[PDB]
């Protein structure tokens, strides 16, 4: 999987992922969700190698999932990237590492901050005001250096994206489809259906 | 290294050089290469010197714990154990050894274990890296039922020559002689034996 | 490939089998292995079937133009000489394999020239992949002062030899007769062992079976004229 | 990688009671990619038939060449070369380049002019001659051609009996051989008449 | 996976009308080096059999210990061990075959090649050639390593096919079998010159020769063959 | 090979053609690459012969058990996870498969699941398998609307097999039809492309550059 | 580097009829360019009116055909004395294959019978299991010099009715046994001419609904 | 470089050239004319390896050029190809070989009659009704068999020509930043300046 | 292959095996490995068969031209021209060539040139594969001034051990003898030598 970005806001996290699913030689869809819900508050994308991507992230789910109805409570952004970061950390000297890099966007709800991490698939973890994996970074960070502030509305962050996604299209050589865009804050996970 | 282990009318003699080398460099000059398992079954040992010593530490074990179950070992017995780890494990050990002993029933007896783990029994036998020099005149000077000053100077000449052909052999020639009189050893220096 | 030579009383015998092959497939079933080099000097080839026609054409032109400036019959030695170095100078890149006899004022002679330019004297050999088999005829039966009878006899039998036991040898079986103060005698299809056996069935089809779309005239000639 | 096998396609020639047969198929790819459906491989110098298989750009240089040598032929000969002679001049010119080779798989056809006697011959890459008396086979579908050839041959056919063999070994052979098809031609050829004649097969 | 280090070349053998005779030199090479000159290749299992083995001397002496104890654990509670219930060639052989192709699909093989001669019960002839694949077939004349290039040619000069087995008598096909070990002495660089050969007969039994030799043979042609080309001296 | 699999107004159109290979060599013209699992369910087939065939009859089997034991047919959803769960468990062994899980369920509607070796499975409305999929592509994509009739999107599915079959040399034989609605599969036939093409050219006046 | 694999040559031959089904193979055995045998059987009967050739790797192929007919001979066990259809083998057969699929079975392997209607059967698979119902089927070494000739004189392809214009194709027909075995016969003979691997004999086994029997014919031995 | 494709109908050959320049990461350019006129009714769009494309079409085009001026006159296209071809054929066998596959588009006024010839760099020379290099053609090929007609005008030629790169862009994985059409016909060549 | 030249009170001898091998199939038992490039000055060839027959007659070559202009050419010059050409093609050359003639000033002379292309003038001269199983039956045995019988058994035994314990060497002992009487050869069957 090709494009994945994250950006911190005041009070929200967006997280922006490719559409683009390509076999090859075919785009065989231009329409693929690279995203799972883990909790009401907390968002992960995710992107790597075909199979493992989706495989790893509904494993994370499915955890997560177990942990709320185990004790009737959602776990905080850092503590699920912390679980999420330790998975990754085990699977590099498994004999068949799972070659998947993610972004965990959430709301912490007990702090009422939004917080954004960016974890590869070594299970480096880092928190930030903005991220991305693979090539996608070395266009958008340039951009997000200059234009980013902290006390930046979410539809600053979302005009902000726009020009991210802009300058892919323009100077990244694959089609990866355009992107889907979802918010993270407290009242929980929505779509922008309309970018 | 030069080996060789040669059966007379009293028994059997072990023989051999002193070099060890890493490359080109002397490790040790004056090495021991002839090994006791058995008070009167005694190895050559050519090849990768960890599996070697490796090798004959478990023999002497198992030849140890034979004694104290079934009385002394044939040296055909020693051979056989010998042969068992270096066949069983040939993949994992470059180990070349000539196995002698004295029995009084038996007499002497000389068995080689080459590479492969293969076992052949033989009147006298040689190996190492300098044994490929004498094959020539080992064959053409080797008797029968030879004396025992007769088999010295058999392998004192041998090695003689093993040595001086072969960069990896030299220094010393050890030998053990294997009798019902005993257990001699025997040592030859450079004077003595490069002016043969 | 089979081919064989060997000596009698007064002449040299060389002997071949007939297929060519590409891998595992026969391309020719009756291929003529017994090169031409001079009236009286023949060459029995092996490996690449290109390389060793190519290099007994090449000395082949070389000595008839050395026999007309010599004014002389060209020697054995001499073919000889010219295959060897030819074939030294490619390193084995022209992998040619050649039994070499013939006859000429010196007497009869037999060599044998390997790829890489090494040869070889005999008084009987054996080269390709039928040589081991057709060798082991050769040994078991080759005698000094062989009558022409038997010597034709037993080169036919080493290359049958490998015609049978060997895959990359079969079909027929060439033969060349090389004997002092005589002509030399080529003798294609000598022996005929493996002739197809006659069809169940005739394949010939009902005219009109195959379906065409287009038909026309093809022409040939210079100006077709006024 | 094989050069031979990149563009596909097959050659066939039988002989007849007085008559030659030359076919070929009409494909030309890049690997798995069908280009064209009309790239013929059979090509004639005066009544000298060559069809040529292997790799395309080969087959269109070496057809180039002796079109040049054989119109040069002419000039000082002052006759048409036959098929004999020819046969001899591809040998030449294939192992001139030896150790850089076309990598190609010719088939010579035609019918003696004076001595009226059908002639077929076939090579390898590097000009070693394969002269057969019944029929010579070539291109990536060769091994298919072998079985079609061998079973469906007999000797001495006439014209329109060796048209409908040579089509059938053609046809079948091509069906079962992935980079050969897409259209068929086969040309009779008697001593002063050439018929040719497209074949309807399947296009796929 | 190994690779073979002290070795034994061709194993020879065939048909003929009662029986079957098999051979192989008494050579262990150590690549290049003609190392151990008293190495038997045949080995006998009771009265009926006679397996030759070709390749590694070490594997030789492993499956050389399998038929020694096959031998025992066969007489184990059979009281007609001597009698109806010995072993067969055919039960040796398919034995071995187990073995071989076993050892091969572990990727550990026995790097022999292998020739089960033998009489069966009822008087039949078995010859059968296994090696270190598992691959198996039988032929009126079987042979291994160059012996399949040079041996099998001169022995079905003799029985080329299986009608020709009661037309050979015991001395034609010893005959056959001297000539094939003299042309591999001449012409195999890893022979020798001193070799064993087993007969076994439906009548006469087995029949086990001990220090054979290769003899009557041809070099005196050698002396006139001078250089290697123009040389005349 | 090239497998094809579409949603539209009328429900599923799955196409396939027939050709097996091993190298340039065809090894069969008459090859079945699609698998009937149940009366609702089908399995398309690309890559290892071998490795579908097997794999996909031993789907049916877990589907078969499924029902059995929970006395309702399989989901599409679930009966493609299975598979691309057990693709899965031998990722790097090297199994090759490309495959479209194609049917009807009452709370799913017609649904295609893509499955293939490497893990992927994705839901979608056009997915083209094998090394013929860029031409069946070219022309589905172009005819493609949600609202054919089921007589047109037949044709078309046929049609873009028949695109294929011509211009991939791996691809050909025979093309095999099926229609997924509500009651279930329908089997609408086998046509030879050898007599198909040549059908297809004089009534529609396409392959102009073919010589006929 | 040892090499678990070989090839030893060999060519086998498959085709169904309407009453009745043959499986011929050729009885060659090579290694490299030597003969091995000049007769060894590759086609066996395997119980049940089944007939079966593993061709390629003979190793593997004998494995195989002795791991079958042991199938066959539990089956009847666990089952009653149950006659094992063809279809019921031809699945069997892709499981024993399939269970080596990362160290696979060397071989092509052909089965042939009569279905549990009594119309002839020939089943063809793959080294790793895949499986057909086929009317004809030469696998092998001389396979492709084969196979074209019998989609042309078995399942009469690019065949038209003369004077159709090319319209109307030859309509399909069962071969009598005396037919089959008379293409059968000239595909061998073909084969033995142009391939280097087949030759020396030819064994045929018929299967009817009376039983298996045998024909055996020569080959030529270069 | 990446797609070329070329279409011949009744009165004219049609010429769409991708204008995307990518060096590895970055897309350098969207606006790159991968085609030259070699004489006023014969041209020529290339794509191959970088430097090798351009050295070789102007190398070309001096020669042509070259011949025009000492004949005063124009070669026709079938000329013009065979020469190409040639050049080609010689570079195969070469030190280092131009690795550079082209289209000649040309109008013959002898015959009038348009003519297009597909040439790859090996020397393989084909004319063709309408034809494509690289992975171009598994799309295309299929729709111009199904569409194409020899008695088509030049506007429907080009509306068959949007239908492909329409399943250009819809399949293809890279983004080639549309194409540059040019139309070659009796009255010389010109751009269609809005595709 | 086993060689030697051996010089002698009279002269000089060289001797030879005449077994040529391609892998382990003898391609020729009966090959004439002693070559002459001038009437008394020969050479044993070792090595690749091709390259020391080209060798070999380009020496007789620059020999017999060296005669035309400036008469008998040394032994030592022979040696010479050997090495000039081992030694500048020592990259494309697998050969290991003996060099022994016979002038009457200088008498016997032997010269060995292996691989790399150095001279190395010796009393006598052993290569070939087979040599390495008798270097210490020959430093053993070898007497300067010897007769032409004691030398011609020397050779005997010592090519015999070569040949029993090489596979790659065998057939026929041919010798060559160099003296002021002329050329003589000689020949020895395995029937005579094996039995030594
Ligand atoms: C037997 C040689 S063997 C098996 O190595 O012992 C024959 C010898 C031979 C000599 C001369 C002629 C004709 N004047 C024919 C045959 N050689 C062959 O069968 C060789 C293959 O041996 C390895 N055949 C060829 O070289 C063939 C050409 C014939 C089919 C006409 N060519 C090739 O196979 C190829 C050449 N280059 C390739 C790439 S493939
Ligand atoms: C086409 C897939 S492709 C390469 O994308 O064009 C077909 C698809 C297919 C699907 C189902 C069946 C059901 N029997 C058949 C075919 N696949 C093949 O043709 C594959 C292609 O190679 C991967 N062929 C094979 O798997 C062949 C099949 C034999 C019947 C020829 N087997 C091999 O190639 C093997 C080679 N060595 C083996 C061990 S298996
Ligand atoms: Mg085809
Ligand atoms: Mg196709
Ligand atoms: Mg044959
Ligand atoms: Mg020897």
């Amino acid at each position: 999987m090709d494009i994945i970005l994250g950006i911190r806001v005041q009070d929200s996290v967006i997280l922006a992922s490719s559409k683009a699913v390509t076999r090859g030689i075919s785009v065989l869809k231009d329409s693929d969700d690279k995203t799972r819900q883990l909790s009401p508050h907390t968002l992960m994308s995710f992107a790597g190698e075909a199979g493992d991507t989706v495989q790893f992230a509904e494993y994370i789910q499915a955890n997560i999932q177990l942990y709320s109805i185990r004790e009737d409570y959602e776990l905080s952004p850092q503590a699920v990237s912390s679980f999420v970061r330790q998975e990754l950390a085990k699977s590099i000297r498994s004999r068949r590492p799972y070659q998947v890099n993610v972004l965990i966007g959430g709301y912490d709800k007990k702090k009422n901050k939004p917080e954004l991490y960016q974890i590869d698939y070594l299970g480096t973890k880092v928190e930030l005001p903005y991220g991305a994996h693979g090539y996608s970074g070395f266009y958008t960070f340039s951009l997000l250096d200059h234009h980013y502030r902290p006390d930046m509305t979410t539809e600053e962050g979302l005009d902000l994206l726009k020009l991210c996604v802009q300058e892919l299209e323009k100077r990244m050589p694959m089609d990866f489809k355009g992107v889907i865009v979802k918010i993270v804050d407290k009242d929980g996970i929505r779509q922008v259906d309309d970018f | 290294t030069s080996i060789m282990a040669v059966t007379f009318k009293d028994g059997v003699i072990l023989g051999a050089d002193s070099r060890t080398t890493t490359g080109a460099y002397i490790a040790n000059r004056v090495t021991d290469k002839l090994t006791r398992v058995h008070d009167k079954i005694w190895c050559c040992r050519s090849g990768s010197a960890a599996d070697t010593q490796a090798i004959a530490d478990i023999v002497q074990y198992h030849l140890e714990l034979y004694t104290s179950q079934y009385g002394t070992p044939s040296t055909e017995t020693a051979a056989s154990v010998f042969k068992e780890l270096c066949y069983e494990n040939k993949d994992n050990l470059t180990a070349g050894i000539i196995v002698a002993g004295y029995d009084d029933k038996n007499k002497g007896e000389v068995y080689t274990i080459p590479l492969g783990g293969s076992v052949h029994k033989l009147p006298y036998a040689i190996a190492g890296s300098g044994s490929t020099f004498i094959y020539g005149y080992c064959d053409k000077n080797f008797r029968e039922n030879m004396s025992k000053e007769e088999t010295v100077d058999f392998i004192k000449h041998s090695l003689s020559q093993a040595i001086k052909w072969d960069g990896s052999s030299g220094g010393v020639i050890r030998m053990v002689v294997l009798t019902a009189a005993g257990v001699e050893r025997l040592i030859f220096y450079p004077d003595e034996y490069e002016q043969l | 490939t089979t081919i064989a030579g060997l000596v009698f009383q007064d002449g040299v015998i060389l002997g071949a089998d007939t297929r060519a092959t590409n891998d595992s497939v026969v391309a020719d079933k009756s291929c003529e292995k017994i090169h031409f080099i001079a009236p009286k000097i023949y060459c029995c080839g092996a490996g690449v079937a290109a390389d060793a026609e190519a290099v007994t054409q090449l000395i082949g032109s070389n000595i008839e133009l050395h026999s007309l400036y010599t004014s002389r019959e060209p020697r054995v030695v001499s073919a000889l000489q010219m295959l060897k170095q030819h074939l030294f100078k490619y390193q084995g890149h022209i992998g040619a394999y050649l039994i070499v006899a013939g006859v000429d004022p010196t007497g009869s002679h037999l060599f044998s020239i390997h790829a890489h330019g090494s040869t070889d004297v005999g008084y009987y050999l054996s080269l390709g992949s039928g040589s081991l088999a057709a060798m082991a005829v050769l040994e078991s039966h080759w005698k000094q002062d062989l009558t022409k009878e038997e010597a034709i006899k037993l080169a036919s039998d080493a290359i049958q030899a490998g015609i049978w036991n060997d895959l990359g040898s079969g079909s027929n079986v060439d033969v060349c007769v090389m004997e002092i103060g005589k002509d030399a005698e080529y003798l294609r299809n000598y022996l005929t062992p493996n002739v197809r056996e006659e069809k169940q069935k005739s394949y010939k089809f009902p005219r009109g079976t195959t379906a065409v779309l287009k038909e026309s005239i093809v022409n040939i000639c210079d100006i077709q004229e006024e | 990688s094989d050069p031979s096998s990149i563009n596909g396609g097959i050659v066939v020639a039988m002989t007849g009671k007085d008559c030659v047969a030359i076919a070929c198929d009409l494909r030309l790819g890049s690997q798995s990619l069908g280009v064209s459906n009309k790239f013929e491989k059979i090509f004639h110098y005066g009544h000298v038939f060559l069809g040529i298989t292997g790799l395309a750009t080969d087959v269109t240089t070496l057809n180039e060449m002796f079109r040049y040598k054989t119109n040069l032929y002419k000039l000082k000969e002052e006759r048409a070369i036959e098929p004999e002679t020819f046969t001899q001049l591809v040998s030449s010119s294939l192992y001139e380049r030896r150790f850089g080779p076309y990598f190609v798989g010719p088939v010579v056809a035609g019918i003696n002019s004076k001595s009226g006697k059908p002639f077929i011959a076939g090579f390898d890459l590097i000009g070693c001659i394969d002269e057969a008396k019944d029929f010579i086979v070539s291109g990536t579908a060769s091994d298919q051609l072998f079985g079609m050839c061998e079973s469906l041959y007999e000797p001495n056919l006439e014209p329109e009996d060796l048209f409908e063999t040579i089509s059938q070994a053609l046809l079948n052979a091509a069906d079962r051989d992935a980079l050969s098809g897409w259209g068929a031609v086969v040309y009779i050829i008697k001593k002063d008449e050439v018929v040719k004649r497209y074949l309807k097969m399947r296009q796929d | 996976t190994q690779q073979p280090i002290v070795t034994g070349t061709s194993v020879i053998s065939m048909k003929y009308d009662n029986g079957v005779i098999i051979a192989a030199d008494n050579l262990g090479s150590y690549g290049s080096l003609l190392r151990f000159n008293g190495v038997e290749r045949l080995i006998p299992v009771g009265d009926n059999t006679v397996v030759g083995i070709s390749g590694d001397i070490s594997d030789m002496q492993h499956i050389e210990r399998l038929l020694k104890d096959l031998v025992t654990e066969n007489a184990y509670d059979n009281p007609l061990a001597d009698a109806e219930e010995a072993l067969e060639p055919s039960y040796i052989f398919e034995y071995l075959a187990t073995v071989m192709y076993q050892r091969r699909s572990k990727m550990n093989p026995l790097w022999n090649a292998i020739i089960v001669a033998g009489v069966q019960s009822n008087g039949d002839q078995f010859l059968r050639y296994v090696n270190l694949l598992g691959v198996t077939y039988s032929s009126p004349t079987l042979a291994t390593g160059f012996g399949a290039h040079m041996a099998n040619p001169l022995l079905r000069k003799v029985v080329d096919r299986e009608s020709d087995i009661p037309k050979t008598t015991v001395q034609v096909a010893e005959e056959a079998i001297v000539n094939a070990m003299r042309v591999l002495y001449y012409r195999d660089a890893r022979s020798s010159r001193n070799f064993s050969l087993a007969i076994i007969d439906k009548n006469t039994g087995l029949t086990f020769k001990k220090n054979l030799q290769v003899e009557n043979m041809k070099w005196d042609f050698a002396k006139d063959i001078k250089g290697y080309g123009t040389q005349k001296i | 090979t090239t497998t094809l699999a579409f949603r539209f107004q009328g429900g599923i159109i799955v196409a396939v053609d027939s050709r097996a290979t091993a190298g340039n060599w065809v090894a069969s013209q008459t090859v079945k690459k699609v698998i009937e699992i149940n009366p609702f369910l089908l399995g398309t087939m690309a890559g290892g012969a071998a490795d579908c065939q097997f794999w996909e009859t031993w789907l049916g089997s877990q589907c078969r058990l499924h029902e059995l034991r929970e006395k309702e047919r399989i989901s599409v959803a679930a009966a493609s996870k299975i598979l691309s769960n057990l693709v899965y468990q031998y990722k790097g062994a090297g199994l090759s498969m490309g495959t479209m899980i194609c049917g009807y369920t009452r709370k799913e509607g017609p649904t295609i699941y893509y499955v293939d070796s490497d893990g992927t499975r994705l839901k979608g409305d056009i997915f083209c398998v094998g090394s013929g999929q860029t031409f069946a592509y070219g022309v589905l994509d172009s005819n493609y609307k949600w609202d054919l009739s089921v007589e047109d999107a037949l044709y078309l599915g046929k049609r873009s097999i028949l695109a294929a079959a011509h211009r991939d040399a791996y691809s050909g034989g025979s093309v095999n039809l099926y229609h997924v609605t509500e009651d279930g599969w329908i089997y609408h036939g086998n046509h030879d492309v050898g007599e198909l093409f040549w059908k297809v050219k004089e009534e529609e006046g396409s392959f102009n550059n073919v010589i006929g | 580097q040892f090499n678990p694999y070989g090839d030893n040559g060999g060519t086998i031959l498959g085709i169904a009829g309407e009453d009745f089904a043959v499986l011929a193979g050729d009885t060659r055995n090579i290694t490299d360019y030597s003969i091995n045998s000049r007769y060894e059987p590759k086609v066996f009967d395997c119980g049940d009116n089944i007939v079966m050739s593993a061709n390629g790797f003979a190793a593997d192929g004998d494995a195989l055909v002795k791991r079958f007919k042991n199938s066959v001979k539990w089956y009847h066990f666990d089952h009653n004395d149950k006659k094992l259809s063809i279809n019921s083998a031809a699945r069997n057969i892709q499981h024993l294959l399939y269970g080596k699929r990362f160290f696979p079975y060397y071989v092509h392997t052909i089965i042939a019978g009569l279905d549990e209607d009594g119309k002839g059967a020939v089943y063809s698979f793959d080294p790793v299991g895949s499986y057909e119902r086929e009317q004809c089927r030469a696998g092998g070494a001389a396979a492709s010099l084969i196979m074209p000739f019998l989609d042309n004189q078995v399942n009469f392809k690019n065949q038209y009715e003369p004077g159709t214009n090319g319209k109307v194709k030859k309509p399909l027909k069962y071969l009598s046994v005396e037919e089959v075995i008379k293409l059968v016969r000239d595909s061998f003979t073909s084969a033995t001419e142009r391939h280097i691997q087949v030759g020396d004999g030819l064994e045929i086994l018929i299967v009817t609904k009376d039983g298996v029997r045998k024909e055996f014919y020569e080959l030529k031995r270069d």
